[PDB]
């Protein structure tokens, strides 16, 4: 059979998607499995723009996204790919790297583009007001980029100012009490329980 | 039941036939374009009662598939559906007293508000009362609805206290009439015996 181009790039989704969940079913601590992972979505939503600049509606049932929400997609796919590539070339690389660990949700957390590990819960309230209370995380560890683009690991600091972590020689907050406040309550006072 | 709830999943798995296949579920999602990790990290702290993540939602136009596949959770875990009546007391939450997960199918812009002002303490994980008033801690509470509870800031309190999943998507058929993704006791099943320990349970 003489594959139309939508059956082909059907054949090509079709794999990547089972491989997918192949992944989610693994649950690997293998960083190695996780560049794979963030590969896979990058050519899954390489399918998805193809699909669309070939005015294909659906591919193997699924609704093929706009162009805005596959290249968001593979941009972040990317994103994750490389910053883990990276890290593969650290001290950390045989630490356990799971799909949760690696996620984007925890990315897009604050400290943004650096991972992190073991969460330990902060407590703020604000005015003295003990059910007007916002719960933030102090990581254990935060490993973040240095300019030279190697991977360092560094501890969480808590402050009365925010949560910080030792950025090469510089103290980096990633957490802002003081603009937190001045949106949760609005006196200027504000009480951390660590 | 008094049994906790890795207990009474373990227990709910042991009543369903072996087979099933968690696939259809993660691919449903995939499907609504929704995030597997998203999702179960959802799940587990939904399952937990964590405070301010005991109430989850799903979102969207009823040909999605939305209520089927929230319903199909309730079989699966032999929950509860209570059905919403507008008022100031909390009468109608007589189903759930005694539920592992509650149900409530298509809320209302009058639904939510009731949660507003109404569900504070369901909402926080603290108890609430239903009448000799009598103190009773509230399960989980799926909703499904078309009416989205954080988009449009009407309701503060709530707004802050839900976690919505949007499902953008007609449920999708075969050229046979067949749907594409079946969600069942089965798959339901798999799931739970895939992600168990992800689960914290």
């Amino acid at each position: 059979h003489m594959q139309t181009p939508k059956e082909t790039l059907s054949e090509r989704l079709s794999a990547l998607q089972d491989k997918i969940i192949d992944h989610y079913e693994n649950d690997s601590k293998d960083i190695d499995s996780q560049i794979q992972y963030w590969q896979l979505i990058r050519w899954e939503n390489a399918i998805f723009f193809a699909a669309r600049e070939h005015g294909i509606q659906t591919l193997n049932h699924q609704v093929v996204p706009a162009y805005n929400i596959s290249k968001s997609k593979a941009h972040k796919a990317i994103e994750l790919q490389m910053a883990l590539q990276g890290l593969a070339q650290s001290a950390y690389k045989t630490e356990d790297w799971t799909l949760q660990d690696t996620c984007e949700e925890l990315w897009n957390t604050e400290p943004t583009h650096c991972f992190k590990k073991g969460g330990q819960t902060v407590q703020v309230y604000f005015d003295g007001n003990k059910d007007n209370c916002m719960t933030y995380v102090a990581w254990d560890s935060v490993y973040y980029m240095t300019d030279a683009g190697t991977w360092d690991k560094t501890a969480t600091c808590v402050s009365h100012r925010g949560l910080y972590y030792v950025k090469e020689g510089y103290n980096t907050f990633y957490i802002e009490f003081k603009s937190e406040c001045e949106k949760y309550g609005n006196t200027g006072t504000w009480e951390v329980h660590f | 039941s008094g049994s906790n709830m890795s207990q009474w999943i373990r227990f709910r798995c042991s009543k369903i036939d072996e087979g099933g296949d968690w696939r259809p579920i993660v691919q449903f999602l995939r499907y609504q374009q929704i995030e597997f990790i998203t999702f179960l990290g959802a799940l587990k702290s939904f399952l937990k009662g964590t405070p301010k993540k005991n109430c989850l939602v799903f979102c969207g136009p009823a040909n999605t598939g939305k209520s089927y596949f929230g319903m199909s959770f309730i079989h699966f875990i032999q929950g509860a559906v209570i059905s919403f009546v507008n008022s100031t007391s909390h009468f109608w939450l007589e189903p759930l007293t005694d539920t592992k997960v509650a149900m409530l199918d298509d809320a209302t812009t009058t639904c939510w508000t009731y949660f507003d002002t109404y569900m504070r303490n369901a909402l926080d994980g603290n108890p609430i009362s239903i009448d000799p008033l009598i103190q009773l801690k509230c399960p989980p509470i799926l909703l499904t609805t078309n009416i989205h509870p954080a988009k449009d800031n009407r309701w503060p309190y709530l707004e802050s206290r839900i976690t919505v999943f949007e499902f953008p998507n007609a449920f999708p058929f075969d050229k046979n009439g067949n749907p594409v993704y079946e969600i069942n006791d089965k798959n339901w099943k798999c799931f739970f015996e895939r992600t168990w320990s992800r689960l914290d349970l």
